[PDB]
């Protein structure tokens, strides 16, 4: 059914839109009323990789993909777990309509290299809500050399209407398809 | 997946 | 996670007691307020493991890393399908010693993990909690007993509150996976 | 832990 079980997380301040990115995602729903986690929780998916081909070369991959939930209020608490250890990418998230939330970006990328199983894990830099732009506060210019800064990706996106979702999470896949031992 | 603090098995690793 | 890291997953009608079984073995504490449990949750414990052989011969400790899940038993039977579920290594299965139905519907339980889990017999060990409740218990021992050895499981009567049989019923569950396990 | 659905990687199994 499956030639790979790969497993993301998903991170950042309650309110910028983790369970609604991750739902978008595998479902094509999204709510408007604001119901924090509680815990931790989890959806899953079957998708196909095909690998990025050298000079245009196709192998496509049956990717069973799990992508875990985090509760933003509990904070940095489970990052000392096994199971914070055990995530193979992140999918590290902040609102574009909430400064403060970018501001703890800087944090959460310290605590990320600090907690995961490498000191470099791929990370994919979600700037999120960009279907409201008349509350907009976060410059895309700030957003995108703060990225630039770490050598990570960027994308703004929507879990309401489904801009660059699938975008943000396969590039998250094709790091870590390409990091793997024996691919 | 191989890491410096941990080595993640992939259902390679 | 130091000598091996073990997941273990808990199952049970809504109300069983799961999340004050799960509180109670890793803290100790114990809350009388119900809060259901919505989606999953769950605690880490570093336990020594103390292999036993058939004499009674007990061997060096191992260092265990317990990763314990809880499931919302409101969504019953939900994503049993899902590789999260496919990846527990064991199941505390508990019912509530105080509530007949929750004790009807084990054998249902039992049907879903062996058509769910990993493995058409994945370890399981019953649970009959909230012993404590001597006035208000109404599932006869015998008839538990009975079940439990009809599937082959073993069973204890625990309570969440007091605390009582909450370690050694973990303990089962970890010896049956220890036992079961290939190892390098 | 080898089942005829699946093997969980213990970190043997
Ligand atoms: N317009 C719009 N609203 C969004 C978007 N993403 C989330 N929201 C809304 O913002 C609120 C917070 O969403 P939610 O996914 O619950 O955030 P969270 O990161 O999971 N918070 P927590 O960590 O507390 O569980 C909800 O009201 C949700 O509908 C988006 O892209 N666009
Ligand atoms: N006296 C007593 N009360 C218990 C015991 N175990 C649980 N309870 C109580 O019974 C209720 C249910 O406990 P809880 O752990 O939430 O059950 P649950 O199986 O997790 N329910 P859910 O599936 O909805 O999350 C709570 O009010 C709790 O205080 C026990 O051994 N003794
Ligand atoms: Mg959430
Ligand atoms: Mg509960």
């Amino acid at each position: 059914d499956y030639d790979y079980l790969i497993k993301f997380l998903a991170l950042g301040d309650s309110g910028v839109g983790k369970t609604s990115v991750l739902y978008q995602y595998t479902d094509g729903k999204f709510n408007s009323k604001f119901i924090t986690t509680v815990g931790i929780d989890f959806r899953e998916k079957r998708v196909v990789y095909r690998a990025s081909g050298p000079d245009g070369a196709g192998r496509g991959q049956r990717i069973h993909l799990q992508l875990w939930d985090t509760a933003g209020l509990e904070r940095f608490r489970s990052l000392t777990t096994a199971f914070f250890r055990d995530a193979m990418g992140f999918l590290l998230l902040f609102d574009l309509t909430n400064e403060q939330s970018f501001l703890n970006v800087r944090n959460w990328i310290s605590q990320l290299q600090m907690h995961a199983y490498s000191e470099n894990p791929d990370i994919v830099l979600c700037g999120n809500k960009s279907d409201l732009e008349d509350q907009r506060v976060v410059k895309e210019e700030e957003a995108i050399a703060l990225a630039e800064k770490y050598g990570i990706p960027y994308f703004e996106t929507s879990a309401a209407n489904g801009t660059n979702i699938s975008q943000a999470i396969e590039m998250l896949l094709d790091l870590i398809m390409k990091r793997m031992e024996r691919s | 997946l191989v890491g410096s603090r941990h080595t993640i098995a992939i259902n390679x690793r």
